[PDB]
């Protein structure tokens, strides 16, 4: 399922469906359009954990966790510099919140197959 | 080049770390408790935050002078 998650999360990037950004995931938030959003657990994360679960956990949003902060960049693309292989100079971001458009898809069957059960 | 008079400095955002827990005030019971206010007009949303002053405030777009 993790290519579904990166197949959706690469159509996002191509529509700009998206909402990247803790700025403009406030901001989805507040106008409640949050389909979906990735969460990087187990990190090296202060005191955001609990702010971010409650964000995470505040009004119809799944719960999604991944392992690491920067390499959640590389699904988003933060730095996508050099792209014929592994890219050199990358910084992180904490989470991606998305509005999908496009929602008839191959996988995204199965995708919300999970999300209702 | 130069001249003897020296050059003026802009505002630049200066870099600050990890400010967006400084939006709303994280307590222990799942509640957002804020300490800022909105703009009230339809333009902008309350996604778009607000110009921390001390006595006046300031709107998003709209430069409306919400004073007291
Ligand atoms: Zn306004």
């Amino acid at each position: 399922v993790n290519t579904a998650l990166q197949e959706v999360l690469k159509t996002a990037l191509i529509h700009d469906g998206l909402a990247r950004g803790i700025r403009e995931a406030a901001k989805a938030l507040d106008k409640r359009q949050a389909h979906l959003c990735v969460l990087a657990s187990n990190c090296d994360e202060p005191m955001y954990v609990k702010l971010v679960e409650a964000l995470c956990a505040e009004h119809q949003i799944n719960l999604i966790k991944v392992d690491d902060n920067k390499k959640l960049g590389e699904w988003v693309g933060l730095c996508k510099i050099d792209r014929e292989g592994k890219p050199r100079k990358v910084v992180g971001c904490s989470c991606v919140v998305v509005k999908d458009y496009g929602k008839e898809s191959q996988a995204k069957d199965v995708i919300e197959e999970y999300f209702k059960c | 080049k130069s001249y003897t008079t020296p050059k003026k400095n802009k505002h630049k955002r200066k870099k600050v770390k990890l400010a967006v827990l400084k939006y709303y005030k994280v307590d222990e019971n799942g509640k957002i408790s804020r300490l800022r206010r909105e703009c009230p007009s339809d333009e902008c949303g309350a996604g778009v935050f607000m110009a921390s002053h001390f006595d006046r405030h300031y709107c998003g777009k709209c430069c409306l002078t919400y004073c007291f």
